């Protein structure tokens, strides 16, 4: 009985800043208990300051990124190189996914970029196209480990101002790119410690008005 | 987002071609050209007020 | 499940259909009318699969009205019921069958007689002095086998239905939230508000 | 079934048992599993009898058409046609077929086409339920370039042993000899091969 | 599976001359929340036990351990130590190897003689997690692992340990449909135990 | 293919300083019967690519033919088919990857795992994997099936990270490969002692070695292993 | 899990990785898989962790009673028979998989044992999810007549193969060396090649960050 | 998820939670479960996130097209029937949608249709839909009144989603509030349950099952 | 299915239990009392598997009465509920488990307090201000979360149950044929005839 | 597994491959399937390794007890004890066992006990997954009363061929020789038997 689906592990992480966004992924690719590769990138620059990761069944993920990049190519052909805005990319990715509603891409999609006011944007998708814009999102294998941590550290959930009898929340604040990278690195070193499907390498794509830049960090290889 | 006005215009012209081969190779949809023309007026963020 | 009852008396046919609509552990509605009028002297009540019942009944109604307009003539109850039956017989062997059972009350203006048709989703059709779909027939058929007479007035038919519904509220396991009763006779179709 | 085909110095010899069963009932005790699809191109059949008859029939048709249009088809070409039908319809066939031919250049050739439709050119091939039991025997007794008589003996001994151990094999041993001199049919009866 | 019908979580952590153990308050039946006050942490002398899983077994194990430790104290003439209790829990669980209690117990405490903080976890048939930074259990154990590996550092003062184990529990719980609905935290030192009830989301 | 019938086991491979090496044994199995022994599972495409295939041998043969057809087609109206406009390993790979994902997506897989090895025109090593699911990845070493489990850990001791590549010679890589082939013969019940090896070198071109045999085995100690516990003789 | 056994000229060496996993999660990053049956008989386990530990203890206890009763040093073959007979009786349902190593008055021994009760003997062995990676190393580097230091190195390299290549395995190497004529030498965390790097920041909260509803002292 | 719409003297209240889940994982607490189709027409989403978001957004397109074509806003009845007809075409495919279509025209007055992926379409004065529907019902039904003030109705709707958020494992996040009148919908804000619950426990003296 | 509700107010515990007994499409009885008195200040209501419910409840009652006679003392509600829980925990892992859920209303004459225990068939026990078994909790818990106060009189508790039952008759799919209400307080156990 | 035992002029020889697999993984490449249950009574093991070890162990115990009470047990008696255990527990064993012994009266004896626990005395017996492939070979090459050397050769050739075709067979060829002179263990390595 042919099973058309697989699981390639990996974990991804998007955080939006005031004038930047970040999309991170580990570089490890797995099959059951084996390591297929210690360095197979899964976060991609798709142009127009749009970065994207489709995590889960890597064959579906690759296919989806391919189809989307193509979608950009044609958007440009149709509209004299008009920038595809991030909200417009998101709605389009909704349709690519829901197009296969009855045989879905088995992936968790995240995209990051800047909105039309130059503010950092993250969008998160379910395998069939449901999406929302978010401030932070973890996806993939160790998302259940990393997301509550981000809730707490990126959005100050469950923190109160001391001396206020737990009546005054710690007020929301925009994090700098430095502070965001620190959180990303710590999220992944943590994921690497507790999840066997996370390790080897951490690739971060950083989007600003000036464009996309990349950083790489080693993770433990066991 | 809103369709850019030129695109819309280009889109109507593509339909007009359908007495013959489509712009993307489609087969004919009709047996003669239309006998009407249009002035299309609009605004979009890229090229402002346009008339086609 | 849905109660759908029919009694054909001397001068009319009377249809009674439960008001409840229930999904899971929720009664969603207690005022649901489970009929469409197909023509001025023909009424169809319906029970069955969610969605199928209204989709089927309205399709029939649309077709019947179309014939009314095209011919400027109202098809007989016998003719309408046969069209409904055939549509169900085609259905049952199609790629997606309507799971709908129906009662058709009509007054034949030519024969000057009430007629009542019971048709299930397979396309099984029968004309009856009284009919029912669902579990309700398990109580009503024997009750009417005892109480129903052929000579009866509309009012007597109504009393007969008061007896049936009283019994179903007593012995049926589900709260079907009462019934709406409609009378089909020579003057057309009307609902009995005081039931 | 026990089927084989063996290249030798002058061409190729096909051999087969003659038993067809359904359940434990021998529905045919004198089956002819050696099937002709062109003059000096034949095949051995194992698996579903409906499937292998249906395949060979259509292959005979293709090679007849080939001949009137293009000339004499090669043994390889015949194996190609079988393969194409077996591979493409793999999900709906049970056919284990050995294709064997003679021509003046290559002399004898043998192509086995197992379940699934792959194809393998070989100096000899065994197949069918009964072949399992003779893997070791055939490996130790096959030589390249045997004479006709040595080859008949090899097959007689081989199939005799497969028939001995396999309930799905039995009856008579059939052989077809393909050489330059033409096509020769042989038969051997239980009282001969059971004493070897 | 039985271990996710009722919902709930437990976490324990070591600090400097202290240990802490915490749990949520939820008891539900699938999606229906039923009890807002179902604590999952018990104690026998100075040894603490937290238990997640099937509520009926949570209750049963508690009674079984109160029974066993009471007899221990009588016979041994001293109260059971966390190390010894840990083995007792293990073997009690394993005794039901082929018809187990559907639980994930957690032990925390300070040895009365060494003054050494001690924690341990168990699978449903008694396998011991000897780890001594933190132990997590329950329907949000993934979340808890993530929170602990992140927030934890060794040799926290009790006042700091309190913040850490609180935030670990609270944030893990809010990402779990079957956990939360209140929490309790115990900060355990040699001479003092403080129990606290946390304020959390009620959805 | 809904289920494999005749099958090839591990294909294994690694990069070294100036090219890539790939190897696969010559066996076509039929369940537990070691049925065919001269089955070539390395497929050279031009002078710069070798495609190694495991899994269903019927499907392998079908892919072989697809590849020959590419070679044929690419040459049509192509004055530089033997040069600038020859097939690159990357083109052969992308084609196969496209085909494997399409067949997966029609619920009718080519039941194979494939490694494509070669050297690109700019001299870059090419090593990439695709299988019946359409799953793709690269790594300094790649191995399919059983070889993923035992050859990879051996090969990674040689090229562990990208930087090990220019420190690695053909001589060293080839020794690593052959040793892995011996280990697979020890522990893979569907392996054969006979195998093929191909090196693709940016300087020396394709070197295809047929009929290698696993050599230098240790069986010595077996004479001293008796019983399964208490038996002494 | 990755466990191996390696005989040498004068004894046997046993080794294991230190990762235990609840599914794809690591519960214990520095677990102890090398168990003592008796002072000079040690075993490493894979499979169901509770069964591996329990069965270890059962036989260890019995081996001790046997030894006291017979006034003899426990023999590895005794642990072997007792374990396999117990595991067989349970028809595979005790999912213990063990490499058992030791020295006793009759010499030095190395055995493997599977849940159904079958046993093997050799000069080098591996078990658990990472056993194929480890065995690839053993098959590449074993030779007869290893010294102690060579068998330690080889066994330690084999565990490493699993630590690096098997997702089921990880963290540290533990070894035990059982030499004829000597005390067993247990080396806990013989290798520790996987220390977490320093985090980017401390996540200590300011005191009072956490909202409390009520507070009270508990009396022990 | 819990969603509710009801008609009362002052028009329609619409109230939804904002939780999305995958198994027992809380995927999000900020999901927008009301769609603003036009200034007179609202849709609510329960069931499959994708199924709902996709098809109600598409329904919006069909509604606009109707307006361009007929030079009038589409009726509530017809808009709900577009969605019903569509899902029915898919019946059996595995769509999962429990929706309400709510709004005003002069012809119909304030109007609510329940529409699900079974093909069920129902007009009604009160609906609660979602995994938490029964909890909403119990509160809403107990205190419902045709002559509720607009303020009391807004609160009762909010209080009903709050009751569901508390008890249903799969509901929560915040409450989104809408009022619909003859002049169309008006938004009445997003109310995080994190602070709402305690505020209501205090103000109201309810939720005595809970430790405060 | 069976409605089983409990509300603990200031001075008493109140139990409400549906009167219907239903098999297949037949309501067999509309007056069934789903309780046994275990002692003068302890009442247990019950829902679950046919046969199991009465067999279990009477077994408990017999045992409790035996203790009453042997000790000439009435066990506390807390003690009785723990015996019931244990019996269910033994049950669930026995060769044939009782499939019975119970509510225990008792007045502790020593503590001078009402107590209410919800225990299901697994042996899950919890003490609650209000409790329910079956699908009814899906409506009553949130309703009482809104309406229930801790300071309430018996009469207020009764009003609270009128609210619950009214809602269940509105939204539950089955006709459970009303309830019998019983009050457990310092003077013992009594049934509210005028409900 | 490929196991056999062959009576000859001076006694009996047991032979076996050394491969134990789980899945396609060779869990043991040097298994010793030749198991002693009394001085000159041994057995060959195929099937579940847990089952065959457990059986042989208990049979060794029974024959030890037999010896101290009643004297030397016969080969037949050993086959009886195996049979009793295999037949009575048929629903919970996978054991294919060949029992082979020497004594001064009968010289060599061989009893094969297939799945199910029936017992068959034979001049020689083959068993295990790999034996299927050598039915025909062994039938054509076995003679009664061979010499020791002729018998070693027969087994070497037999098991070499079974190892060649069977994935579940391989490693070294083990032999045990039972005669009046005593018990002799032989071993043959791939580089020897693979050339035959
Ligand atoms: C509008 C909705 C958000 C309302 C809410 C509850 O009703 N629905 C939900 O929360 C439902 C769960 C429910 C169907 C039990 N969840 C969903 O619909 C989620 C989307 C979020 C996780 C972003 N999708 C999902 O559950 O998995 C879809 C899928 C499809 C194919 C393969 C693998 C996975
Ligand atoms: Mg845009
Ligand atoms: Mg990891
Ligand atoms: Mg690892
Ligand atoms: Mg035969
Ligand atoms: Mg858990
Ligand atoms: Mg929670
Ligand atoms: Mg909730
Ligand atoms: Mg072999």
């Amino acid at each position: 009985q042919f099973n058309p689906y697989g699981d390639n592990g990996g974990t991804i992480l998007g955080i939006a800043g005031e004038d930047f966004a970040v999309l991170a992924g580990d570089t490890r690719n797995i099959t059951d208990y084996s390591i297929n590769s210690r360095y197979e990138p899964k976060v991609f620059d798709c142009g127009d300051n749009i970065v994207m990761s489709a995590n889960g069944f890597a064959a579906d993920g690759d296919a989806l990124v391919k189809r989307f990049k193509n979608s950009v190519k044609w958007y440009h052909f149709d509209h004299n190189d008009k920038k595809l805005s991030i909200n417009s990319a998101a709605r389009n990715i909704q349709h690519l996914l829901y197009g296969k509603r009855f045989f879905p891409y088995y992936v968790h999609t995240i995209i990051a970029g800047l909105d039309e006011d130059g503010k950092g944007a993250v969008y998160s998708f379910d395998p069939v196209g449901s999406y929302e814009r978010e401030q932070c999102r973890a996806g993939g294998a160790a998302a259940s480990l990393i997301m509550p941590f981000l809730d707490n550290q990126v959005n100050f959930k469950n923190q109160y101002e001391p001396g206020t009898n737990g009546k005054v929340k710690k007020p929301l604040k925009y994090l700098s790119v430095e502070e965001v990278i620190k959180l990303v690195r710590d999220s992944f070193t943590s994921a690497t410690e507790r999840h066997i499907q996370v390790g080897d390498g951490l690739e971060i794509l950083i989007v600003t008005k000036d464009g996309v830049r990349k950083e790489f960090y080693e993770l433990k290889r066991d | 987002e809103d369709i850019n006005v030129e695109s819309l215009t280009q889109s109507v012209c593509d339909l007009a071609l359908r007495f013959g081969e489509g712009a993307s190779g489609e087969e004919r949809l009709m047996s003669r050209p239309f006998g009407v023309a249009l002035l299309i007026a609009g605004h979009d963020a890229d090229d402002g007020y346009q008339l086609f | 499940m849905d109660i759908i009852l029919g009694i054909r008396v001397q001068d009319s046919v009377i249809l009674a259909s439960s008001k409840a609509v229930t999904r899971g552990i929720s009664v969603l509605k207690d005022s649901d009318d489970k009929t469409r009028q197909l023509s001025p002297h023909t009424l169809m009540s319906f029970a069955g699969e969610a969605g199928d019942t209204v989709q089927f009944a309205e399709y029939i109604q649309a077709n019947i009205q179309l014939y009314s307009i095209r011919e400027d003539y109202e098809l007989s109850p016998q003719a309408v019921s046969s069209f409904v039956r055939q549509e169900l017989a085609k259905s049952i062997r199609s790629r997606r069958p309507y799971q709908v059972n129906v009662l058709i009350g009509g007054y034949d203006k030519k024969k000057n007689k009430p007629e009542l048709y019971q048709i299930d989703y397979l396309g099984t059709k029968v004309e009856l002095p009284y009919g029912a779909h669902g579990y309700s027939g398990f109580y009503t058929f024997s009750l009417l086998d005892h109480h129903y007479r052929p000579d009866m007035t509309t009012e007597e038919g109504l009393d007969l239905l008061k007896l049936c519904v009283q019994e179903l509220e007593k012995r049926m396991p589900m709260d079907f939230k009462g019934v709406i009763v409609k009378i089909v006779d020579k003057d057309g179709i009307r609902q009995v508000d005081d039931f | 079934t026990s089927i084989m085909a063996v290249t030798f110095k002058d061409g190729v010899i096909l051999g087969a048992d003659s038993r067809t069963t359904t359940g434990a009932y021998i529905a045919n005790r004198v089956t002819d599993k050696l099937t002709r699809v062109h003059d000096k191109i034949w095949c051995c059949r194992s698996g579903s009898a409906a499937d292998t008859q249906a395949i060979a029939d259509i292959v005979q048709y293709h090679l007849e058409l080939y001949t009137s249009q293009y000339g004499t088809p090669s043994t390889e070409t015949a194996a190609s046609v079988f393969k194409e039908l077996c591979y493409e319809n793999k999900d709906n066939l049970t056919a284990g077929i050995i294709v064997a031919g003679y021509d003046d250049k290559n002399k004898g050739e043998v192509y086995t086409i197992p379940l699934g439709g792959s194809v393998h050119k070989l100096p000899y091939a065994i197949a069918g339920s009964g072949s399992t039991f003779i893997y070791g025997y055939c490996d130790k007794n096959f030589r390249e370039n045997m004479s006709k008589e040595e080859t008949v003996d090899f097959i007689k001994h081989s199939l005799s042993q497969a028939i001995k151990w396999d309930g799905s094999s039995g009856g008579v041993i059939r052989m077809v000899v393909l050489t330059a001199a033409g096509v020769e049919r042989l038969i051997f009866y239980p009282d001969e091969y059971e004493q070897l | 599976d039985p271990s996710s019908i009722n919902g709930g979580i437990v976490v324990a952590m070591t600090g400097k001359d202290c240990v802490a153990i915490a749990c949520d308050l939820r008891l539900g039946s699938q999606s229906l929340g039923v009890s807002n006050k179902f604590e999952k942490i018990f104690h026998y002398g100075h040894v603490f036990l937290g238990i997640t899983g099937l509520a009926t077994d949570v209750t049963t194990l508690n009674e079984m351990f109160r029974y066993k430790t009471n007899l221990y104290k009588l016979k041994e003439e001293r109260a059971i130590e966390p190390e010894t209790f840990t083995q007792l829990v293990s073997s009690s669980l394993y005794e039901r190897r082929f018809g187990p209690y559907f639980v994930g117990p957690v032990v925390a405490g300070i040895n009365s003689k060494s003054g050494k903080p001690f924690i341990a976890g168990f699978d449903l048939i008694g396998c011991i997690d000897e780890a001594k930074d933190f132990i997590v259990s329950g329907t949000a154990s993934d979340q808890l692992f993530g929170m602990c590996e992140s927030l934890y550092e060794p040799n926290l003062e009790p006042e700091d340990l309190f913040e850490t184990i609180s935030q670990a529990l609270l944030n893990a719980a809010d990402r779990d449909a079957l956990s939360g609905w209140g929490a309790v935290v115990y900060i355990i030192k040699k001479d003092e135990v403080v129990k606290r009830y946390l304020k959390m989301r009620q959805d | 293919t809904q289920q494999p019938i005749v099958t090839g086991t591990s294909v294994i491979s690694m990069k070294y300083d100036n090219g890539v090496i790939i190897a696969a044994d010559n066996l076509g199995s039929y369940g537990s019967l070691l049925r065919f022994n001269g089955v070539e599972r390395l497929i050279p495409v031009g002078d710069n690519t070798v495609v190694g295939i495991s899994g269903d041998i019927s499907d392998m043969q079908h892919i072989e033919r697809l590849l020959k057809d590419l070679v044929t087609e690419n040459a049509y109206d192509n004055p530089l088919a033997d040069a600038e406009e020859a097939l690159e390993p990357s083109y052969i790979f992308e084609y196969l990857a496209t085909v494997m994902y399409q067949r997966r997506s029609k619920m009718n897989p080519l039941w194979n795992a494939i490694i494509v090895a070669g050297v690109q025109s700019n001299g870059d090593q090419f090593l990439r994997y695709v299988n019946l699911l359409g799953v793709t990845y690269s790594s300094p070493t790649l191995a399919t099936g059983f070889g993923a489990h035992m050859a990879n850990p051996l090969l990674r001791k040689v090229v562990d990270r990208e930087s090990d590549i220019p420190k690695t010679t053909v001589q060293v890589a080839e020794e690593a490969i052959v040793n892995a082939m011996r280990v697979l013969y020890y522990r893979d019940a569907r392996s054969s002692r006979n195998f093929s090896l191909a090196i693709i070198d940016k300087n020396t071109g394709l070197t295809f070695k047929k009929n290698l045999q696993v050599e230098n085995m240790k069986w010595d100690f077996a004479k001293d292993i008796k019983g399964y516990g208490t038996q002494k003789i | 899990t990755t466990i191996v056994g390696v005989k040498f000229n004068n004894g046997v060496v046993i080794a294991a990785d230190t990762r235990s996993t609840q599914g794809p999660i690591v519960a214990d990053k520095n677990c102890a898989k090398l168990h003592r049956i008796s002072p000079k008989i040690w075993c490493a386990g894979a499979g169901t962790a509770a069964d591996t530990e329990a069965v270890t203890q059962l036989i260890g206890s019995n081996i001790e009673l046997h030894s006291l009763y017979t006034s003899r040093e426990p023999r590895v073959v005794s642990a072997l028979q007792m374990l396999k007979q117990h595991l067989f009786k349970y028809q595979g349902h005790i999912g213990a998989y063990l490499i058992v190593a030791g020295v006793d008055p009759t010499g030095s021994h190395l055995f493997s044992i599977h849940a159904h009760g079958s046993t093997d003997v050799g000069y080098y062995l591996s078990l658990g999810s990472g056993s194929l990676a480890a065995m690839a190393v053993l098959e590449s580097h074993w030779k007869q007549d290893l010294t102690k230091e060579e068998a330690i190195k080889l066994a330690s390299d084999a565990i490493q193969a699993g630590i690096w290549n098997d997702l089921g395995s990880g963290s540290n190497v533990d070894v035990c060396v059982m030499e004829i004529g000597k005390d067993a030498e247990y080396l806990r965390n013989y290798l520790t090649p996987n220390v977490r790097e320093e985090k980017q920041k401390s996540y200590k909260f300011p005191r009072g960050t956490t909202a409390v509803l009520k507070e009270s002292i508990v009396n022990i | 998820t819990t969603t509710l719409a009801f008609r009362f003297q002052g028009g329609i209240i619409v109230a939804v939670d904002s939780r999305a889940t995958a198994g027992n994982w809380v995927a999000s607490q900020t999901v927008k479960k009301v769609i603003e189709i036009n200034p007179f027409l609202l849709g609510t989403m329960a069931g499959g996130a994708a199924d709902c978001q996709f098809w109600e957004t598409w329904l919006g397109s069909q509604c606009r097209l109707h307006e361009l074509r007929e030079k009038e806003r589409i009726s509530v009845a017809a808009a709900s029937k577009i969605l019903s007809n569509l899902v029915y075409q898919y019946k059996g495919a595995g769509l999962s949608m429990g929706t309400m279509i709510c709004g005003y025209t002069r012809k119909e007055g304030p109007t609510i249709y329940y529409v699900d992926s079974d093909g069920t379409r129902l007009k009604g004065d009160i609906f609660c839909v979602g995994s938490g529907q029964t909890f909403a019902y119990g509160v809403l039904d107990s205190n419902y009144k045709w002559d509720l003030s607009v303020e009391d109705a807004l609160y009762l709707g909010k209080r009903s989603i709050l009751a569901a958020a508390h008890r249903d494992a799969y509901s929560g996040g915040s409450v989104n509030l809408y009022h619909v009148t003859e002049d169309g919908w008006i938004y009445h804000g997003n109310h995080d349950v994190g602070e709402l619950f305690w505020k209501v426990k205090e103000e109201e003296g309810s939720f005595n099952n809970v430790i405060g």
